[PDB]
């Protein structure tokens, strides 16, 4: 199993680097694996191509070179095939092992192995998409001759600008029974410019674009490890316009639901995911005139984001980017809007789930997550959190995302404070500021107070939000979160009151495994179970 | 004349070289063989021209890419050319070989067998293509009997008809990389071991590490029952000779190390070997066991796992 | 400290009862290297040819076989021009055959064997082996005229 793999193949990485000499008497016993990479998931492959790539391209073992030319067999041979599972290893074994390879005919030698698994890749969309993904992900993480990439940069920049990127001429080529337009622009850049992007002509030639937004991460990683982080030759391509169809309305057309329907849904997921990849491009950038621009792209982002979320409801089956999210709420109804909101804290939310309990977060410790989010959650969401009540404690659309904005927020508080680094004391620092900003959330001054008072004053201020929420879901979670701060210290008596209060409310529905959690949440806390079971099984009569 | 196709290439797709192969028609052989013996770096490039200039959404473009399959097989085999060109041919030939339709690949494999039958095959590296084509048959699920079945009768052809002696454990190395089911793998690695008979020892070892990484996803039921009947025969007439020992010592051994070191990443080939030798009822014990199992069994006793199972049925 | 020995005997036996044809000395230019001489075999192109080889012992010989380069430019299927010559006993095995059961005077003794006898199987111009396979007239002309513009003096 995987660990156990894992490990294994970290030892063996270590003893290379360590003694590579004695293993190279039994490098035929790894030669003899790969007659069983039928068992191994994609990931270990990389790690396992690195070390028997690192063992033939040692210096003294290219005497015993029989390693190199029988994995060159393998990978034409499994790279060849028509099957995506069997291609897929072939394709990531020669990338990484390339990489390693390149530290004149070597240069000649990745050269025409980059161009036959490019030429090869060409003609399935998943495995060209993942070539992309995987060059880029071996250029950023190899430092690797850089003769090598200036070769590749100018051929991926060539590629991209004559493959996706047209003329910003209003009228688009191809009879769409759609109004097609150049739209999502800044519009603070120069409209008659050159510079724009042929997406949904693209989109609806295919019924190359489905790999789209890494070949664009690929390309300026070429030029980020060329130029040393200068994107001056791209910074042109955040003010094009997107050749789109009028996505903003998905209520007009309603009720018509065809493969116009998919057409769409993937459009707009394909935009969201070109946006975000945008935003993973020009974050590290300073310029200020640029992050107002990242700005307005999550303006652009978060609206297709509510359009797209409401796509699927009508048609059923980087981190410091949040350095944004210090944009207070402007909400529509009662008068960063709300669109901007629920996308930025669903996006948090679906990060730090997979992430605590994805390769460019994962490649980051969950410890730097943790520390960094402490600054770029709690003193800017509560804000957002006491709006979101106001609005709560008094025209559908903007209810129906504020619930789900609510939510999320409790839904990110809940993955923060659930974290299980805090009984570990390093973290303890951070728990301490944490109460001590929830604390001071209501009022200041009492500073450097027993651990005990913050825990009792954080619960005290999130425990009267209970009037104010919409939905069950918000109700157990904000219990859940309130269970795992007073652990910390009784209160049981304060979880069965509030968990009995959320039981005896209207709900106008109710999944059954929410329900669930909340009846676990009052019986298990409540004084006697006997008499709380007694309770229910006199009410359960009555119904 | 090789610089009126790179400039025919250099622009656009099946406009001029479509209509360029109908004009030329005479022999694309000349155009390989005598301008690889002096260039082949133009014949890695020449084949891009032909099968870009050649495609298959037209039947005067696919019997243009059939007949020059055809004679580059036939080339690399007899020519003795380079392996560097041969490294990159072959690659061509491999990575186009996918969107082909379905009667035109049958009659590449019964090339394939011909070959097998009669021609001299003098590196299989030409029988590289054949572990591919029974996969892009197979993902083509229309009728020319649907493609899995003419994979099915095709391989079923290849076990039935005679296997080239010298290069019979290279062809048992393709069947490696297909996927196969039960009854498709039991065919060929049967044959693979009525093969050992008709063979020098020497070369029995390394056919049988090929067949165990096979029976991997296969039999193994029957690659060691085939192993341990063949071995038993030969040291009962090894001993009534004795009423060519110095290298049958060899074989046995290295065996029994070859069959550790797959049973080593393979628990259920240990699980299924001890099932085989049970005792049970002792009339099974009378047919299984041998001198040659024991040595095996008694080199198995050193896997963590295994050692003490094993010595207990012997004991018993 | 193989190397030592090896080299002791196998230049005086070199110097004294050498191969016929064949010679082998320590390269006065080169006390590290060894220059070799083969004589232009009879009834072949190479007739009247002596054909110069730079012959080095890697330093971990005689677990690894001699590298040996000719300096006279020679027609030969199995060798190009640049003098590297096509043969398993100057590589280590399994594709191979180099052991110190052999050495520098029977594989010199291989040498001289294949310039007699050229194996097509392993090409170095593919050019001259299918000349030598097809037209060998053609080939004995060139191969003798190269002898005769190369091989000579």
């Amino acid at each position: 199993n995987e660990a156990e793999v894992d490990t294994a193949l970290d030892v063996l990485l270590e003893l290379v680097v360590l003694n590579p000499s004695a293993m190279m008497m039994n490098a035929v016993f790894v030669k003899g694996i790969l007659d069983y990479l039928d068992n191994i998931s994609p990931q270990q492959i990389r790690k396992l191509f690195y070390v028997l790539s690192t063992l033939a391209f040692s210096k003294q073992n290219e005497a015993s070179s029989h390693i190199q030319d029988d994995m060159h067999l393998v990978i034409r041979k499994q790279l060849s095939s028509t099957v995506f599972k069997y291609k897929l290893i072939g394709i990531i074994g020669a990338v990484t092992m390339a990489g390693i390879m390149a530290a004149d005919e070597q240069c000649t030698q990745v050269t025409s192995l980059l161009q036959l698994v490019h030429s090869c890749s060409e003609q399935s969309p998943q495995a060209s998409a993942l070539y992309y993904d995987e060059f880029a992900n071996l250029i950023q993480h190899e430092k690797l001759d850089p003769k090598a990439l200036e070769w590749v940069g100018h051929t991926i920049c060539n590629d991209f600008q004559d493959a996706f990127v047209v003329d910003s001429c209003v009228v688009p080529e191809g009879d769409f029974p759609f109004p097609v337009k150049a739209l999502y622009g800044l519009e603070e850049y120069d409209t008659q410019d050159g510079i724009a992007i042929n997406l949904l002509p693209l989109l609806f030639s295919q019924d190359s674009p489905l790999c789209l937004a890494p070949y664009f991460r690929l390309l300026r990683l070429c030029v980020e490890r060329q130029h040393n982080g200068n994107l001056e030759e791209i910074d042109g391509l955040l003010d094009c316009p997107i050749f789109l169809t009028d996505l903003e309305p998905g209520e007009k057309l309603e009720s018509m639901s065809a493969k116009e329907r998919s057409f769409m849904c993937s459009l707009i997921f394909l935009t969201l995911n070109w946006f975000r990849e945008i935003v993973n491009a020009f974050c590290q950038e300073t310029s200020p005139e640029m992050k107002g621009k990242v700005l307005t792209r999550l303006k652009h982002i978060v609206e297709l984001q509510i359009i797209l979320e409401k796509y699927l409801a009508v048609t059923p089956d980087d981190i410091e980017v949040f350095s944004i999210l210090h944009c207070g709420l402007v909400t529509k109804f009662i008068l960063l809007g709300p669109p901007e909101l629920l996308f930025l804290l669903e996006d948090l939310s679906q990060k730090l789930e997979s992430m605590l309990t994805f390769s460019h977060l994962q490649q980051r410790s969950a410890q730097e997550i943790v520390h960094c989010v402490f600054q770029l959650l709690t003193p800017m969401c509560n804000h957002l959190e006491n709006i979101h009540n106001y609005f709560q404690c008094l025209k559908v659309q903007e209810y129906h995302i504020m619930s789900s904005c609510y939510q999320r927020l409790l839904q990110i508080f809940h993955g923060l404070f659930a974290w299980s680094g805090f009984s570990q004391p390093e973290n303890q620092n951070l728990l301490y500021s944490a109460l001590h900003v929830l604390s001071s959330r209501l009022k200041q001054g009492e500073h450097s107070q027993p651990l005990e008072e913050l825990l009792s004053q954080s619960v005290h201020y999130l425990q009267n939000f209970h009037q104010s929420i919409p939905s069950f879901q918000c109700a157990l979670y904000l219990i859940r979160l309130l269970m795992v701060i007073l652990e910390k210290s009784q209160n049981k008596e304060k979880i069965a009151s509030l968990a009995r209060q959320f039981l005896c409310r209207v709900w106008p529905n109710i999944s059954n495994d929410q329900l669930h959690a909340l009846l676990c949440i009052y019986l298990e806390h409540t004084e006697s179970i006997l008499k709380a079971i007694e309770e229910i099984a006199g009410v359960g009569v009555p119904e | 004349m090789d610089q009126k196709i790179l400039s025919l290439a250099a622009e656009k797709t099946a406009d001029k070289l479509q209509e360029f192969l109908q004009t030329l028609r005479e022999g694309d052989l000349t155009n390989l063989l005598q301008n690889q013996a002096v260039k082949g770096k133009v014949a890695g490039a020449l084949l891009r021209a032909i099968f870009k200039g050649s495609p298959c959404s037209e039947e005067a473009g696919t019997l243009r890419r059939r007949k020059i399959y055809t004679c580059c097989i036939q080339l690399v085999e007899s020519g003795d050319l380079q392996k560097e060109i041969v490294s990159e041919i072959i690659g061509l030939l491999m990575l186009e070989a996918h969107h082909f339709p379905g009667p035109l690949l049958v009659e590449l494999a019964n090339e394939f067998i011909s070959a097998v039958r009669e021609g001299s095959l003098v590196n299989g590296k030409s029988l590289e293509l054949l572990p591919i084509i029974l996969t892009a048959l197979a993902t083509k699920k229309e009728n020319l009997l649907s493609g899995e079945e003419c994979k099915k009768q095709l391989i079923n052809t290849l076990c039935s008809g005679r296997w080239d002696q010298q290069y019979v454990i290279q062809l048992t190395s393709m069947f490696k990389d297909v996927p196969l089911t039960a009854e498709e793998v039991e065919f060929v690695v049967e044959k693979a071991l009525s093969m050992f008979s008709k063979m020098n020892l020497q070369e029995i070892p390394p056919l049988v590490y090929q067949l165990l990484v096979l029976s991997s996803k296969g039999s193994r039921k029957s690659v060691l029952e085939g192993i341990i009947a063949f071995f038993s025969a030969l040291d009962k007439q090894h001993n009534e000779e004795q009423s060519p020992s110095g290298e049958l010592r060899h074989v046995e051994g290295t065996i029994i190390l070859h069959i550790v070191f797959a049973i080593k990443l393979d628990y259920e080939l240990g699980r299924e070997l001890v099932k085989h030798l049970k005792v049970g009822q002792q009339g099974d014990s009378n047919n299984n066991l041998s001198p040659f199992s024991i040595a095996l069994l008694l080199s198995v006793t050193r896997i963590q796992r295994f050692q003490d199972q094993v010595l207990d049925l012997l004991k018993t | 400290m193989q190397r030592a020995s090896r080299l002791k005997r196998e230049l005086h036996m070199l110097a004294t009862e050498p191969p016929p044809g064949i010679t082998c000395w320590q390269d006065k230019d080169q006390m590290d290297d060894l220059r070799a001489q083969i004589l232009g075999g009879a009834n072949t192109p190479y007739e009247k040819g002596v054909f110069k080889l730079e012959v080095i012992i890697p330093e971990r010989y005689p677990f690894e076989p001699p590298q040996i380069r000719f300096l006279t430019p020679i027609y030969h299927p199995n060798i190009d021009s640049a003098g590297r010559i096509c043969l398993d006993v100057l590589k280590l095995p399994p594709k191979g055959a180099w052991r110190p059961s052999l050495n520098i005077a029977t594989v010199l003794t291989s040498i001289q064997l294949l310039m007699s006898e050229p194996n097509p199987d392993d090409p170095l111009m593919a050019d001259i082996s299918s000349e030598f396979k097809y037209n060998k007239p053609a080939f004995l002309k060139n191969a003798r005229q190269w002898t005769e513009k190369h091989a000579r003096q």
